């Protein structure tokens, strides 16, 4: 498995077109404040294809 | 579930590259981070680093900022730590933790720990005396660095209310422990890489 | 019930709120396959099976 | 948020009270991020709540803790044997994720009696040059202890307290010692080598006072 692609999984609105987005940020989901932390309604934006 | 299974204690010298793995077994590699934390002798805990397997980077303390080189093996599941420049004071347990993919985070799984020893001189094997008393006697071992030395007192038969202190770093340099046992007073001390299994006897 | 006599019951003709049960933080695992772990208040079905 | 410090440090409870751990904050954490750890003897530390509110899966009931912005506190209710080990704080609710010292909690024993216990040095250490003298104190419950060594006219300490440390026993008893090192013609020429210890709850008696 080749974990060297990734793509965003996550996100808050949609993209525009010819935008690119590099940021690592927790995507808020749900109603609980992630603050930074992981877990629970809290997931990665990021993904690995495999 | 999370089985951070790591390597064995490595007797280092001041001054080397220290490669200590983990085993990072149960659920996948890349949907979660791995952090080392050092724990120095009755000094609590010290976060190094952090490393992002997805990622491929790194967040290193101010202390550590250039010195320390935290790895992970994508294939295989193990991260790795690299520290060059070992000063003395570098004798502590280092364990292997698998933090979140997150900007803050908590320390949920731990390893066994690795005894890394880096301030080493030789390894001069220990020599036992019997110092009798004025049955209370015991047999004193001292100057031994590696200190994996058990004092098997008869090979367990006067085992029966034996008091194992903890080695002290003496101030020559080198660990030294005691074992007195009341009550065949043939104190076998066992001495496993130096291949050391002398027997001394104590009479009161 | 047991593994082996799972008791299904079919839920029907309801005003049926997910909110309570995703934005709880009681619940161990809530990996919803398929379906977005969100949004899930503006999918009306047929009928829902437990 | 760089700085915790455990205010009990030290804690002899009776096993089956409750107990009050805390760890004071130091630059206003921001929203309650701190966790709890127990590190037992030689092993390696247990996650017991994150957040200072919420336990983890599989965290008895007795563990709790409350504190909103500069003050965290650990309500553990009748403390079985086996929560007698040392527990941590973690905040992470700065950059430089940091720890604390650790507060040990040991069992409540009744108070003990010491046996000095003099070892004369050993016949090869007579002819050779580390001459050692042991003193051993065992059966001790109050781990607080300085023990005085009488190498010379005076209370001359030298490097008799070298400090083999000690451990909990099943029976909740302590067992510290002390160990000379010297020329081999040092110790017959000297005063007698007595060795007492101001104990909590007794006196600093003369026992074994061995003379050359």
């Amino acid at each position: 498995g080749n974990y060297n692609y990734l793509y965003r999984l996550f996100r808050k609105s949609n993209l525009k077109p010819f935008e690119r987005d590099i940021s690592t940020e927790i995507y808020q989901a749900g109603s609980t404040p992630c603050n930074g932390v992981e877990g629970f309604n809290c997931y990665f934006p990021l993904q690995s294809y495999g | 579930q999370v089985q951070l299974v790591q390597s064995g204690a490595e007797v280092k010298r001041p001054g080397s590259s220290v490669k200590v793995s983990c085993k990072a077994s149960g659920d996948t590699f890349i949907n979660y981070a791995f952090s080392w934390v050092r724990q120095a002798p009755g000094q609590g805990l010290e976060w190094m680093g952090r490393i992002i397997p997805i990622l491929d980077i790194a967040h290193y303390a101010q202390k550590f900022q250039g010195r320390l080189t935290i790895t992970a093996d994508k294939s295989t599941d193990t991260a790795y730590m690299e520290l060059t420049s070992l000063k003395s004071d570098d004798t502590a347990v280092y364990f292997c933790a698998r933090v979140f993919r997150g900007s803050q985070y908590w320390f949920d799984p731990w390893g066994q720990g690795t005894l890394v020893t880096v301030s080493s001189a030789s390894t001069k094997g220990p020599s036992v005396f019997p110092l009798a008393p004025s049955a209370a006697l015991g047999c004193l071992v001292k100057d031994y660095f590696p200190e994996p030395v058990t004092v098997s007192w008869n090979s367990g038969a006067l085992t029966s209310g034996v008091h194992t202190f903890p080695a002290v770093l003496q101030s020559s340099g080198l660990y030294s422990l005691s074992s007195v046992v009341t009550v065949t007073y043939i104190c076998n001390v066992n001495h496993k890489p130096s291949n050391t299994k002398v027997d001394k006897r104590v009479e009161p | 019930a047991s593994v082996y006599a799972w008791n299904r019951k079919r839920i029907s003709n309801c005003v049926a709120d997910y909110s309570v049960l995703y934005n709880s933080a009681s619940f161990s695992t809530f990996k919803c396959y398929g379906v977005s772990p969100t949004k899930l208040n503006d999918l009306c079905f047929t009928n829902v099976y437990a | 948020e760089i700085v915790l410090t455990q205010s009990p440090g030290t804690l002899s409870l009776s096993p089956g009270e409750r107990a009050t751990l805390s760890c004071r904050a130091s630059q206003s954490i921001n929203n309650r991020h701190l966790a709890w750890y127990q590190q037992k003897r030689g092993q390696a530390p247990r996650f017991l709540i994150y957040g200072a509110a919420s336990r983890a899966t599989g965290i008895p009931d007795r563990f709790s803790g409350s504190g909103s912005g500069t003050d965290f506190t650990l309500t553990i209710s009748r403390l079985e044997p086996e929560d007698f080990a040392v527990y941590y704080c973690q905040q992470y609710g700065s950059s430089p994720p940091t720890f604390g010292q650790g507060t040990k909690v040991e069992i409540k024993r009744t108070v003990a009696a010491p046996s000095v216990f003099i070892f004369p040095p050993s016949d090869e250490q007579l002819k050779s040059g580390t001459a050692s003298v042991v003193c051993l104190l065992n059966n001790f419950y109050p781990r607080e202890a300085k023990v005085q060594w009488k190498v010379d006219n005076a209370l001359q300490s030298g490097n008799s307290q070298e400090s083999v440390t000690e451990q909990d026993s099943k029976d909740s008893t302590y067992s510290l010692s002390s160990t000379l090192t010297l020329s081999k013609a040092d110790y017959e020429k000297h005063k007698v080598y007595a060795c007492e210890v101001t104990h909590q709850g007794l006196s600093s008696p003369v026992t074994k006072s061995f003379n050359r």
